[PDB]
Formats: structure tokens, C-alpha cells, sequence
DNA sequence: AAAAAAAAAAAAAAAAAAAAAAAAAAAA
DNA sequence: TTTTTTTTTTTTTTTTTTTTTTTTTTTT
């Protein structure tokens, strides 16, 4: 039979402070070598979440989907409630911006630049990006990011922060 | 009831320290620091499966309340035709790690992935000639990749299925052989099994001239034939009322064999 | 002669 | 501990310059910039697969500040029974950068564009032998497509496989032959063996008539072989006290062989 | 007040083949 | 009276391959 005193498990990861959703997800499916139905499997909840990997949400299943999935990833219903815009505010959808001087202290998205009115970094002080500025390709959901290394035009990402601003 | 209790312990497994024994524990651990792959043969009644367990047992893995545990030692037993999927879901599930539908190469990944970071130095794979031949081709790939021991526990058809391949047969050269018992060997080893496994209140003497006699020629030499003979006997000598093993209720049990 | 440890290579790769 | 310092490094690995590798090496240069594909054979335990890991890192990848890495050689190692899905996967995967979900026209559109751009001059694949027959399409494809020299690599049964093709034996008739010890070389090689991987404070002087016997019969001129046994008499040899490799604890591992 | 175009998971179907297995046959 | 040695079908498998049915999520 299989070895004593163990539970079941997987792999786990933490947060950074104002961590995207979909960035976390995509993290924790990395880190387990998982698709997102697999996810939803594990979980028993539908194929629903995949298309929260790119921002679609209807609803905040805050007692169904949110607060069984904290039995998966080992982060609590309230944790991953701040990792959605409050009801009614935010909701912005097609460009993905970035500030990459943030990314010297961590790879990371921080969720705030999704937000409608975001155009600047204030704690950068400066010009948000909407789009790359050297390939001028907008870019691919967090969700995805692999080495934080641009495939249309490699680079350290964090290499880019010296320009634009 | 007194009687109820004992054919309830008579009825069940344990295991006793030997020679046999002792003497692989300290080989592996030579080749677990040394990270060396091995294999071990020996005919099906001398007890390998049992030595190999008794071994895993003395490595407790531990556990922290949330990263994953150290597990230094993983044994597996393998199905008939075992594939290349086969054996990596068992080395996933021994390690209870939750997984789900893919392809092999996705059993792949995951496999490494969790011997990785677990700490892992020894594989053991029990009923090691029910591997497919194309498995061996992922056996030798973890053994080169991780610094990873793999123990292959057999047969002699082992061999005859490890020649009739050049590259496995060179990783897994180096081999221990389990023998039978004789001798004075056999003879220690029934006394020690009177003393520590039967227990009769009636003292049975066995080590008796004419009663080695009779169990040398019923069990020759395997120590599997030995343990079931001497249950045998004492289950039935005890419904019938009585303390002690004799001669001819020993005869009754080893004529069945 | 230059001899070389296996892991050296890995840790100094491009 | 000043001996469990000593014990992990001699569990570990190195690479040391024999003649046999300075050969490929200066071979598969030819072959590279006459762009030319080819094979290499020979017997599993003659060090293939490191004297061409060893050349791969003599060639480190290159960065400008712009355009993606420039990468003259790629080496990889297939899966068993590996498909024309699993070969692309791992050209892309190696040269870091990933596509995930498609079908198989997509992972060869995509080979084509990272083999294209970034300078790639040579493909090693190791065990090419794990290759399902209808792969070797896919390989003639870039080999022929793309000024990209191919090195199959393996056994003789990769010829075996090879043979069985016209369209594949024609592009890769050239091939070079792997040895094994003999003679002088193979005393040459223990000498050097001995100071430049084992390195004991007292000399154990094996080259002697008297040591080499053991060794060559131990042996049989595989370089595989003779690094296990010398390195687990040194490892076995120190875990006891001794300053040296002697006769007798020498004999004790040839044994186990 | 309400409808439309779609990205993806899911689903039979073929589908070609590598390998073990089942006979057939010839001599000393 | 056994020992190779050759040919051959029946099956079993694991991709993969194209495809419809559905369910959705939002915008004025
Ligand atoms: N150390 C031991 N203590 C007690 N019983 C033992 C010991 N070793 C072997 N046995 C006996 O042998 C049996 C276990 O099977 P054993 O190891 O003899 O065969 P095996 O090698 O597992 O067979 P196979 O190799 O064909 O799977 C038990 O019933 C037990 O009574
Ligand atoms: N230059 C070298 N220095 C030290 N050891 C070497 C060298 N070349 C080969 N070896 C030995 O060979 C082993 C590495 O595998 P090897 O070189 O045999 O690859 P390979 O011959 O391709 O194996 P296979 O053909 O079975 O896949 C090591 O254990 C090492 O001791
Ligand atoms: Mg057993
Ligand atoms: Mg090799």
C-alpha cells in the first residue's frame, strides 16, 4: 500500500500584493502543469473558469466557485475576492497595460492598471504601456506569460524600463 | 473466549529479523549514497518482497504543514504488461499527489516534477520482468536524469528479459542474490520462529531430530513453505484442545502439501 | 590539461 | 566533515579530454560548416552521449542587444517511440520559446519560423533510434529545407533502422565509429584517471601490472565501466578509513561485476 | 427590451500499425 | 522425436481528426 501519514497535495504558490487573477491562475497551472479544465475538474466546477484567464466576469460565485476553489490553490475566499475589482467599479478589457519599472522588484501585473481610467503609473510616475513599443504588438493575457521575455521582440522585459515614460 | 484470540494472531503477518534480511539493508545503503542502480534475484519463496518493505519502513518521510514531503525511498509493485503510462501514474499515486486525465507525455512531466524537489534517492520496482520492453526506456532515462538509485527486484526470468537488451543490461550489472535456507541456518531459523512467532503455552521442542526431518522434506529450504506449515499446524492443533505441536498433527498438515 | 566538472558548464551557460 | 566533503564530489561528474573525443570534435566541424548531415555509432557504454555534450558547450549561444539569440547548434534527446508531434515540440521547447495548442501543422510551421532567424548550423539528436519511422520525414524535411547539418547518433541498431529506407540511408551514409579501450590506451587512460578524477592523498599506483589485471578483466574496455569501479573504490575505500585504493577492497567491487 | 457570432471542451470514427501469437514445414 | 525457421491472420491500441451540439457574454 501507499506511504503513511501523508495527505493528499499539490504544488503551491503565494501572492504579491495587488496580484491579477488571471496572472494568479495562470501561475498556479504552471506550477502544477495543468489546463484550466483541469482546474475545473480538480474543483468540480464546470469549464467556466477558462474564461477568466482572459477577464470575463458575469458573476462573483462568491459562496460557489470562489469559496470551494480556496480548497485547491490554499488561499482564502477573501484573499481571492481582492483579486477582482470591487462590484461595479474598474472593467476594462482589450488593451493589457503594464509598467515594466515595476517588474525590477517582482515579475508581475498589478490588477490596478485595469481599471477604465488608468492611463499613468504614479508610483513610477509615468506613462502607462498600452502596447509594446518596439514591435508595436499590444499584449497576451497574463494568463499566458511564460519567462517574462517578449516573444515578438525578446528582451529582459524589465531590460525595456529604461525608455518610455 | 482465551482460544478466539490467538487463531485471531496466528492468522496474521509479521516480520522477523534474518540474515537474509540484514544483509540487503546494508547493501542498498551502500548503493543509496553511492547512487548507484542495482538489481536483486533470487527464487519467488525467499522472502525478497518482504526484505523490501521491512527496509522501506525504517525511513519515516516527513511533513511540514505546507510544502510537499521528503520521501527518500519509493516502492512500487507493477500490473502485468505494465506500460510506459502504467508506471508513471504509480510513482504519482505513491506519493498521494492528486491527477487526472492527460497524455504519457503529460504523465512524464509530472513525474519528473515530483520527484524533483521531494527529495527522492531511491526507486524500487517490485515484479520488475512485468515491465513492457519499451518501458525500460523511461527507467533508464529517470535513472540518468535524476541522481536517483533504481533497485529492479526479481526472478530469474528477469535476466533472461534484461540480456535480450544491451542498454539496459549494462545500466543494472551490478546484482544480490537471495538464497535458501540449510543447514544450521534452517534449523536456528525454526527455533527462532517457535520462540517468536507461534507461542504456545505448551513448549514444543522442535529443533528435534524427527521433527526436522519431517519439515525439511515439506518445506525445502523456502521460508515461505516454513511459515505456512508452522501456522498451519498450530491453527489446527489448537481448535482441537491442545497445547502443544506433536509429530503426527504436523505429518496430517504437511501430507496436504 | 583543462578538465572540466559537468554542473560548471550548466551554472556558466548562455 | 572533512570526509563527507570529499564523498559528495566523488559521487559526482566531470568531463575529461580522451582521445576519442578530440576526434569527434574536430569531425563534426568539418561537417558543420560543409553543412553536411551524418551519423555517429557505436556501443552504448563508449561515452557518446558526452563527448557530443561536451562539444555543444563549447559553442555558447550569442546575444546582441535587438534580435533573438543566435544559436549554431541544437541538441536534443527523443522520447520512446517518438512521434512528429513530439520532435518539433522539442526543437521549440530547447530553443525557449513555447507554442501550446494546435495541430501537427502548426508545431512545423513554427519550427520552421525559430530554425529561420535565429542562426542555427547544426541539429544533434541523440538515441535516434527512439524515432518512429515516419519522423524520419519530418527530419529529411528541415535537413534538406534549411542549411541545417543533422547528426543521428546511437547504436547499431540504428542502422538497422536506417536500412530499412532508401530516401534516409542516402542523406546520412556518411557516419563515424565510436571504440573501445585497448592496449596503451586503455593504460594511458587509468593513469590519468587516477590523478585527475580520484585524487587521494597516498598514490595507489595502478597502473602496475599486477592492478591492471584486475581492471581489465573487471572492464573489458568500456569507459562506462571503468569510472564506476574506480570511483566506487575510492567512495568504499574512504567511508572505511583507508588513504588509498588497495588489492583487496579493488577485488571486493570487480566482484559485484 | 434581446439576439447573434463564436472559442472551446467534448465526442464517435477511422485507422494505420507494431508486436505477440498461431500455425506450417524440413531434417538427423 | 525433437529443433529452428518462415509466413500469416486476429486482435488491440493510442493517436488524431474532423465535426456537430450546446452555452455564453456582451452591446445599443
Ligand atoms: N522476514 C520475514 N519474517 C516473516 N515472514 C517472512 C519473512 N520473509 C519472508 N517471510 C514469509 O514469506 C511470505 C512473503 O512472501 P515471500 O517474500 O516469501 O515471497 P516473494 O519473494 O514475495 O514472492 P514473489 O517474489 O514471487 O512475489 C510471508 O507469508 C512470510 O511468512
Ligand atoms: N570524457 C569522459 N570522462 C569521464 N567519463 C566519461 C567520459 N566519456 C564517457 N564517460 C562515462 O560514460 C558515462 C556517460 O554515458 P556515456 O558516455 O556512455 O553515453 P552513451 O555511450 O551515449 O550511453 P548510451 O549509448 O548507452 O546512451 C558516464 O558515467 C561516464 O563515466
Ligand atoms: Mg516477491
Ligand atoms: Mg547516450
Amino acid at each position: 500500500i501507499e506511504a503513511p501519514d501523508v495527505k493528499p497535495w499539490l504544488f503551491l504558490i503565494k501572492p504579491y500584493e495587488g496580484e491579477s487573477l488571471s496572472h494568479f491562475l495562470g501561475r498556479f497551472r504552471r506550477a502544477n502543469h495543468l489546463s484550466a479544465s483541469g482546474l475545473g475538474t480538480l474543483a468540480g466546477i464546470g469549464a467556466i473558469v477558462a474564461r477568466w484567464e482572459r477577464f470575463h466576469f458575469n458573476p462573483r460565485p462568491s459562496q460557489q466557485e470562489l469559496e470551494a476553489i480556496a480548497s485547491v490553490v490554499e488561499v482564502d475566499a477573501q484573499r481571492l475576492a481582492q483579486m477582482l475589482p470591487p462590484a461595479g467599479v474598474g472593467m476594462q478589457h482589450e488593451p493589457i497595460r503594464l509598467c515594466g519599472a515595476c517588474y525590477a522588484e517582482s515579475p508581475c501585473h498589478r490588477i490596478e492598471w485595469q481599471y477604465k481610467s488608468v492611463w499613468k503609473c504614479d508610483r513610477h510616475q509615468l506613462k502607462i504601456l498600452a502596447k509594446c513599443p518596439n514591435c508595436q504588438a499590444p499584449f497576451k493575457m497574463p494568463a499566458l506569460w511564460e519567462d517574462g521575455c517578449c516573444h515578438r521582440c525578446r528582451m529582459p522585459f524589465a531590460e525595456m524600463a529604461k525608455l518610455q515614460k | 473466549e482465551w482460544l478466539q484470540a490467538e487463531i485471531a494472531r496466528l492468522k496474521g503477518k509479521s516480520i522477523v529479523p534474518l540474515q537474509q534480511v540484514k544483509t540487503l539493508h546494508d547493501w542498498l545503503d551502500g548503493k543509496r549514497k553511492a547512487r548507484k542502480s542495482c538489481r536483486v534475484v533470487g527464487e519467488s519463496r525467499t522472502g525478497k518482497t518482504v526484505a523490501c518493505d521491512a527496509y522501506r519502513y525504517r525511513h519515516k518521510p516527513q511533513q511540514e504543514a505546507g510544502r510537499p514531503p521528503t520521501v527518500p525511498v519509493v516502492y512500487i509493485r507493477p500490473h502485468q504488461k505494465c506500460g510506459p503510462k502504467d508506471l508513471f501514474k504509480k510513482i504519482t499515486e505513491y506519493l498521494k499527489y492528486r491527477v487526472t486525465k492527460g497524455t504519457v507525455s503529460d504523465f512524464r512531466d509530472r513525474t519528473i516534477e515530483v520527484l524533483k524537489g521531494c527529495g527522492v534517492e531511491m526507486l524500487i520496482i517490485d515484479e520488475a520482468d512485468r515491465l513492457k520492453p519499451e518501458t525500460f526506456a523511461d527507467v533508464r532515462d529517470i535513472a540518468e536524469d535524476l541522481g536517483i538509485a533504481v533497485v529492479l527486484v526479481g526472478t530469474d526470468r528477469l535476466d533472461a528479459v534484461i540480456k535480450r537488451d544491451e542498454q539496459v543490461l549494462e545500466r543494472f550489472r551490478a546484482h544480490l542474490r537471495f538464497g535458501k535456507l540449510s543447514g544450521e541456518d534452517f534449523k536456528n531459523t525454526v527455533e527462532m520462529w517457535e520462540q517468536m512467532v507461534l507461542k504456545l503455552p505448551v513448549s514444543s521442542n522442535l529443533k528435534s531430530k524427527e521433527m526436522l526431518r519431517i519439515l525439511t522434506s515439506a518445506t525445502e529450504g523456502y521460508i515461505g513453505r516454513l511459515d505456512e506449515i508452522l501456522r498451519e499446524a498450530a491453527i489446527r492443533s489448537l481448535s482441537r484442545g491442545l497445547k502443544k505441536i506433536d509429530k503426527a498433527v504436523l505429518q496430517e498438515v504437511a501430507k496436504e502439501y | 590539461i583543462e578538465v572540466w566538472d559537468y554542473e560548471q558548464l550548466r551554472e556558466e551557460y548562455g
